[PDB]
RNA sequence: AUGUUUCUUCUUUUUUUUUUUUUUUUAUUUGGUGAGAGG
RNA sequence: GGCCGGGAACUCAAAGGAGACUGCCAGUGAUAAACUGGAGGAAGGUGGGGAUGACGUCAAGUCAUCAUGGCCCUUACGACC
RNA sequence: AGAACCUUACCUGGUCUUGACAUCCACGGAAGUUUUCAGAGAUGAGAAUGUGCCUUCGGGAACCGUGAGACAGGUGCUGCAU
């Protein structure tokens, strides 16, 4: 139902007088496949507890995005801290043609047709934050119609 | 309140009733509730700024008596007015009590 | 039971586990008791009816 | 002997967590009862046990009373005070009596009274400590299966009962089976089964969800309502105050695992979980799941809701034998009428036509004006008679004089209708006029009014022959009533 | 007051895998012999 | 010569309990923690001493206590004097 | 927390190899004991005596040796595999 999805684990560290202690961080993502998607970071001293704590905050972090039929509404930028994702709707683009960490977050969100490419530092946690704000500001024509023009028809013909 | 206030150690029984009354005021009228509240009536936005940030993490519509120094963005039903005079607070507390008595029909 | 061994408390003797029971007789015949004999081996205390 | 009483009191006090005093009071009562049985006469007896030695003195008790009804057990206050001036009403006068030897007979009586005191102390305190269990899902072992009930053993000499109505329709228990159920009532049948356990009532469903869903036990999710057809289907309505939690998703669990655990414990009962809404119409839409609702019409006065569904969904909305609509109605508290969109439109057209016919007939208005009143939402003569004048003045084409005239006509129509029915039967007009004649019961007044005798004058004009066919009216009683009516009408 | 220096050479990395029950033995008073009697 | 009778208080042996807690007074301090002093008490501020060694450090020590993965010898690196 | 031999793992020399220590196989002899020579000792050659336990006694195994291959042995190496 929730269709959870892991992206990348990592081995981070920090040192003390005794030595250095590692842990694990594991960015994951969840999504209903019909417009709800949420990620969550999570970190712990062991990978089973790392990925579970990741999902548990990803359940509460879900956002709604308004799309049409497995693809986006319009072209949209996505900038967040050294990660410029570009997203083009590509009406029946025959699969989600995107890179890693976008292929995850677009799939569980439910789109199936977008063309996308990330410009800049392809860092996984910063790029899944880049698509999210790029998707949540992307707007349906309904929201566009009821702020501007006030006809659902003529705003797109 | 009845029972083990003497049974084993009198000095350590004074420890628990030293533990009690500090917990009595910090967890005051919350122990009668159980679970999360539905709304939240604040009398100073600046001073209690943790809770407004805390309540806006969840879905709780809050009610703040705001003073001119604070920022009225996290509060939904913003109420402007003084909040450092005692006679001012008994207006808002007297109004929110008598109205919610009418709302509990 | 504790109360059976408490015969010593209110009274004395010993314990009450022993089956208290009075030799009662069977049925089939009525009658009227016309004559009672009591013979006593010598040395034994005669009771009040003897 | 002596020290043995103290050792027994200490052992029983420690093992049963019972006050030594309560055990002694009961042993005293047990010994008094055992003493009473050795005498051929009904005597009153007090026993007193010394709390240090275990020695006991037995009396011929004489309940000090004001009026003596039982001279063998009661003494007057005046006679009691002759022996001891300190005695009051309700005290006991004693008499040096030989204490019963503690044989295995008294021993058995003492054991029985101790066991009974433990049932009213140790077991009572255990039930008080298990305040949660008295309400939550207790677990018992089936001791006995009868035709009409199942006896459960809970341990510690506690017996519970499941009644036949409290069982699921397909459950078959055997002696030795473990059974869970909600303790829904504690009565006072200590000897036997004071505990009543249910598996059929809605509380069993609520408490199974409380155990299986941590978010309900933590008060994060609340169950607002539960409706149940035991062993077949249930509906539960859930609410949460935390916008981060889906209450339906939490109760279903990962792939339905939580709801399937509850369903399995209930013998494969189908459980629908619906979102509670504070809007009644939205809550009923949710309760009607899995049927899609097209429209709802709410009648607040009748506390009923008409639910329109697509013709393809009608059978799903009603459910097998009306089970879906009945469970939704029990869950909402509303009476739910499920029909097609076409049937709802036909019903509204028939109601509008009946309202138009009623208004045209009673208000002396044209059909065009009656249609405007129905389009503005007026359906009854009562609404038109009593609604605030402001709402009637908001209707296009109504002036203050026309609204006043319409209200006066509506009130006169309501008055006329009431009077007509009261004269036809015996509601008020014939229940006062025709019933004036002494002897007229309400039934006879309605029988008279069914013959057109509606007033005391109409009855004064009758012959005995005109009333002879009225069931329960003899010629003598008819003659008396006609004469009583004539005395009032013609000679008053 | 100021206090120089610490062979050489160098790592790997965490998403599919699993355990266990059987135990042990279980109304009560009244047999012969000899004599008599009923069918 | 407690050496003999005798004795059970005393020393001691050995069980089981009391007692020391900042409990009391004063003073200072935020009326808080406490701190300094006094009383009493055999013992006064964890009474004196011991056992007890957190996560880790050093791939510190030991494969010659033992056990152990490897590798090596097998008329021999084994076994006896 | 104790090296005259022993301990002792080291050294010279004398020795034996399925072995001083365990399980297994086939044979023969109760096991044990006393005593003599040769030998630095290990050992070698004996010489005498004992000849018990359960029985299917064609026995078997408490026990000593000889032959069989599995194997046994290692205070040999690596604490930076444990």
């Amino acid at each position: 139902e929730l269709q959870e999805k892991l992206i990348a684990v990592n081995r981070v560290s920090k040192t003390v007088k005794g030595g250095r202690i590692f842990s694990f961080t594991a960015l994951t993502v969840v999504g209903d496949g019909n417009g709800r998607v949420g990620f969550g970071y999570g970190k712990a001293r062991e990978v089973p507890a790392a990925i579970q704590k990741a999902m548990e905050k990803a359940r509460r972090n879900m956002i709604n995005v308004a799309l049409n039929n497995g693809t986006l509404q319009h072209p949209v930028k996505g900038v967040h801290t050294g990660s410029r994702v570009f997203m083009q709707p590509a009406s029946e683009g025959t699969g989600i043609i995107a890179g890693g960490a976008m292929r995850a977050v677009l799939e569980v969100a439910g789109v199936h047709n977008v063309l996308a490419k990330a410009y800049g530092s392809t860092n996984p946690i910063n790029v899944v934050r880049a698509t999210i704000d790029g998707l949540e500001n992307m707007n349906s024509p309904e929201m566009v119609a009821a702020k501007r023009g006030k006809s659902v028809e003529e705003i797109l013909g | 309140q009845d029972g083990t206030f003497d049974k084993l150690t009198k000095k350590e029984a004074l420890m628990r009733t030293r533990e009690l009354e500090k917990l009595e005021n910090s967890l005051g009228g919350i122990k009668d509730m159980g679970g999360l509240p539905d709304a939240l009536f604040v009398i100073d936005a600046d001073h209690e700024h943790i809770a407004i940030k805390e309540a806006n993490n969840l879905g709780i519509p809050v009610f703040a008596i705001v003073d001119t120094n604070s920022d009225p963005d996290g509060v939904d039903f913003v109420i402007p007015g003084n909040d450092d005079a005692i006679r001012a607070v008994t207006l808002y507390l007297g109004a929110v009590a008598a109205t919610v008595r009418e709302g509990r029909s | 039971t504790p109360e059976e061994k408490l015969l010593r408390a209110i009274f004395g003797e010993k314990a009450s586990d022993v089956k208290d029971s009075s030799l009662r007789v069977p049925n089939g015949v009525s009658g009227t008791v016309i004559d009672v004999q009591v013979f006593t081996r010598d040395g034994v205390e005669k009771d009040k009816r003897a | 002997m002596n020290k043995e009483i103290l050792a027994v009191v200490e052992a029983v006090s420690n093992e049963k967590a019972l006050p030594r005093e309560k055990i002694f009071e009961a042993l005293e009562s047990a010994l008094a009862t055992a003493t009473k049985k050795k005498y051929e006469q009904e005597i009153d007896v007090r026993v007193q046990i010394d709390r240090k030695s275990g020695d006991f003195d037995t009396f011929r008790r004489w309940l000090v009373v004001d009026e003596v009804t039982q001279p063998t057990k009661e003494i007057t206050l005046e006679a009691a005070r002759y022996e001891d001036e300190s005695l009051n009403l309700g005290d006991y006068v004693e008499d040096q009596i030989e204490s019963v030897t503690f044989d295995r007979i008294t021993t058995q009586t003492a054991k029985q009274v101790i066991v009974q005191k433990v049932r009213e102390a140790e077991r009572a305190m255990v039930v008080d400590q298990f305040r949660e269990h008295e309400g939550e899902i207790i677990t018992g072992v089936v001791k006995k299966v009868n035709r009409d009930n199942i006896s459960l053993d809970l341990g510690n000499n506690a017996e519970a009962v499941i009644l036949r109505e409290d069982m699921l329709p397909r459950e078959n228990f055997r002696p030795g089976d473990r059974v869970r159920g909600v303790l829904y009532s504690v009565r006072p049948e200590a000897r036997g089964a004071q505990l009543f356990v249910t598996r059929s009532k809605p509380e069993m469903l609520i408490e199974l969800f409380r155990i299986e869903v941590p978010e309900i036990g933590e008060e994060v999710i609340e169950i607002k309502a539960a409706a149940r057809d035991p062993g077949s289907r249930a509906k539960i309505a859930v609410k949460t105050n935390d916008k981060r939690i889906d209450p339906v998703g939490a109760c279903v669990g990962m792939r339905g695992a939580r709801v399937q655990a509850v369903s399995t414990e209930l013998g494969g009962e189908r459980i629908d979980i619906v979102l509670w809404d504070d809007n009644p119409a939205q809550f009923v839409i949710n309760a009607m799941a899995p049927a899609d609702v097209a429209s709802i019409v709410v009648d607040e006065d009748k506390h009923t809701m008409d639910i329109a569904v697509e013709a393809g969904n009608l059978a799903q909305a009603i459910g097998r034998n009306g089970q879906n609509v009945r469970l939704a109605s029990q869950l909402s508290g509303w009476e739910l009428n499920v029909m097609t969109v076409d049937d709802l439109q036909a019903k509204h057209q028939a109601e509008a036509h009946a309202a138009i016919d009623t208004f045209t007939k009673y208000l002396d208005i044209d059909e065009d004006f009656a249609t405007v009143l129905v389009e503005e939402g007026f359906s009854t003569l009562e609404e038109l008679a009593y609604v605030p004048m402001k709402e009637l003045l908001e209707i296009e084409g109504l002036d203050e004089p026309t609204v006043e005239a319409l209200r006066e006509r509506a009130k006169n129509a309501l008055a006329t209708i009431a009077q007509a029915q009261e004269e036809s039967l015996g509601d008020n007009k014939p229940a006062d006029d025709l019933l004036n004649l002494e002897g007229v019961d309400r039934d006879l007044a309605f029988k008279l009014a069914a013959r057109g005798v509606c007033t005391l004058e109409d009855l004064a004009e009758q012959g005995i022959d005109d009333l002879a066919d009225i069931e329960g009216l003899t010629d003598e009683k008819a003659g008396a009533l006609i004469m009583a009516a004539r005395n009032i009408c013609w000679f008053g």
